[PDB]
């Protein structure tokens, strides 16, 4: 079990950790989170109460380096920061644990909710959509814009997301535009899941990463990939029976996690309708259906 | 974006476009069978593919054969039309292209982009209007090429015979949608009207009689009576 330890809470904020949140007011002694599983990636994040504007936080995996938080007050924000002093770095931590200013990520033990929202999340390939090589640890918020929707302006600030496009070149084969519009099999197949992802496992892991970045930042360029990766695979007629059932738990899970008052910006009408009752895999998802019918039947 | 009454003079300036229009692509007609069920039989049909500034129509005809053993054809057919007019397209020299592709039905509009992803450079509209073009099988010699036709074929007319010699583009697009819609409503007097007088001849090489000046003026007129009566004869006014 890690910890991430807090130099200080100089500002009344909201933090998150994965699907926790908790209340810190402005200088209350708050010295950081501890109890955190190893072997998952995690997401620390942040909402000032006085600006609920920007959300913001960070991805990072607890196996590669010890982080911490400090507040920085010239650019206004909980900052991210690597301790490379191992020994500095368990001394502090032990020191604030035996004084007892850290909450416990809290854990229910029957829960795999975490897990199942992030079974396919790889830390270092987020460092190659989130660019920014100098940390190990990922910065997203509220407003990073995607490489597509700069298509349509700061590169380094952007979320290099997997480009879908189904009016592209790459997603019709000369001779094939009626086939491969209405049956996007051959760009879901061939071009993204043997020539870009390598495998399915990396298909479901931006996928998810996509939705997490939709549900925790309020990213709505993520939200648009989310649901254009479901669009994907809900609009091609051959799918792996073995990936149609991971995505079935796989947007199961998302769609219970979802706050229930956010359902209206979040989820997309359109797409969803498409995958449980027009497309292809209209009869493939009972589980994400069910859910869908028992907990949004408004949107259908 | 989309095309109305309002940026309707834009037609008739000087950069190349066409309106698609894609009604006449897959025709049926509908029958009983032997054991009393219902049955299609398609007959031949046409793309109409129109350039309203100088009158150029590419009249793709559709041959039956193009069906055969092929399932949803009224979603192939939109297809097959986007096909076609992106083979017209490239068979064009580039200064020939056009710039914007109109489609008289929303629902050609992926189907003809999809087509055109080669021209990113081509503009493909919609348009609000109701314009009449499914009335173009209402003209003999368009309706009697595409039965006849034993093959696909493409033929070139000018559906404005001479008429640019004496007015212009914008009067001349005006006076076929009026012809046409007049077809569209009421066929039989459309037609009676258009060819009462045996003297008004209709040229080897034109789809319309050889109108003077002044009886262009007693046709139009003839033809707005007629579609106000139609409007009345149909709503009793
Ligand atoms: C750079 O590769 C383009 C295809 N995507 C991947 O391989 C990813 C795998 C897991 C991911 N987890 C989080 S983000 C992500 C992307």
């Amino acid at each position: 079990m890690n910890t991430v330890p807090f130099t200080s809470a100089p500002i009344e904020v909201t933090i998150g950790i994965d699907q926790y949140s908790f209340n810190v007011k402005e200088n209350q002694p708050f010295h950081g989170i501890k109890d955190i599983p190893i072997g998952h990636v995690h997401v620390i994040h942040f909402q000032h109460a006085d600006n609920s504007s920007m959300r913001y936080g960070y991805w990072f995996d607890c196996r590669m380096g010890n982080f911490y938080i400090q507040y920085d007050p010239k650019d206004g924000l909980y900052k991210m920061m690597e301790e490379r002093d191992g020994a500095k770095f368990e001394n502090i931590v032990h020191n604030f644990k035996e004084r007892q200013m850290m909450v416990s990520y809290p854990k229910i033990d029957e829960d795999d909710t975490w897990y199942n929202l992030t079974e396919f999340v790889q830390m270092d390939k987020i460092r190659k959509i989130v660019r920014k090589d100098e940390n190990q640890f990922s910065y997203v918020d509220s407003s990073m814009t995607t490489v597509q929707e700069n298509e349509l302006s700061d590169p380094a600030h952007s979320l290099n997301y997997t480009v879908i496009n189904f009016k592209s070149r790459e997603a019709i084969r000369p001779g094939h535009e009626m086939e491969d519009f209405l049956d996007k099999s051959y760009y879901l197949n061939t071009v993204m899941l043997q020539g870009i992802f390598k495998n399915s496992s990396n298909y479901f892991g931006e996928l998810q990463f996509a939705f997490l970045n939709a549900m925790f930042f309020g990213n709505y360029g993520s939200s648009l990939q989310w649901h254009a990766m479901i669009e994907l695979i809900c609009s091609s007629a051959t799918v792996p029976k073995h990936m149609l059932d991971k995505l079935d738990e796989i947007l199961y899970y998302q769609i219970k996690t979802l706050p229930e008052q956010y359902s209206d910006i979040l989820l997309n009408e359109r797409v969803w309708n498409i995958c449980l009752y027009s497309s292809f895999q209209k009869n493939s998802l009972h589980n994400t259906e069910k859910i869908m019918e028992n907990k949004y039947p408004e949107l259908l | 974006g989309a095309m109305n009454s309002s940026n309707y003079a834009e037609l008739f300036n000087n950069d190349i476009k066409l309106f698609v229009d894609d009604t006449n692509v897959y025709r049926v007609t509908v029958h009983k069978t032997f054991e009393g069920n219902v049955a299609t039989k398609a007959i031949n049909g046409c793309i109409f593919t129109l350039n309203p500034k100088t009158g150029h129509l590419f009249l793709k005809i559709i041959h039956t054969s193009v069906w055969a053993g092929q399932k949803r054809l009224s979603q192939l057919a939109k297809w097959k039309t986007a096909e076609e007019v992106s083979a017209l397209v490239r068979s064009l020299p580039k200064e020939e292209q056009p710039k914007q592709i109109i489609v008289t039905r929303k629902a050609m509009l992926d189907p003809l982009e999809v087509h055109m992803l080669d021209f990113p450079n081509i503009a493909i509209r919609p348009t609000e209007l109701r314009l009449p073009f499914s009335a173009a099988m209402s003209i003999d010699k368009l309706s009697d090429v595409v039965m006849k036709a034993t093959e696909p074929q493409m033929v070139l007319f000018n559906i404005y015979d001479d008429w640019l010699d004496r007015i212009s583009s914008y009067t001349a697009f005006s006076r076929l949608t009026l012809l046409l819609r007049a077809l569209k409503t009421n066929e039989e007097s459309a037609k009676m009207i258009l060819l009462s007088d045996p003297t008004i001849t209709i040229k080897s090489y034109h789809l319309w009689p050889s109108f003077t000046d002044e009886q262009w003026i007693t046709i139009e007129s003839q033809m707005r009576d007629l579609i106000l009566t139609e409007y009345g004869r149909k709503y009793n006014v």
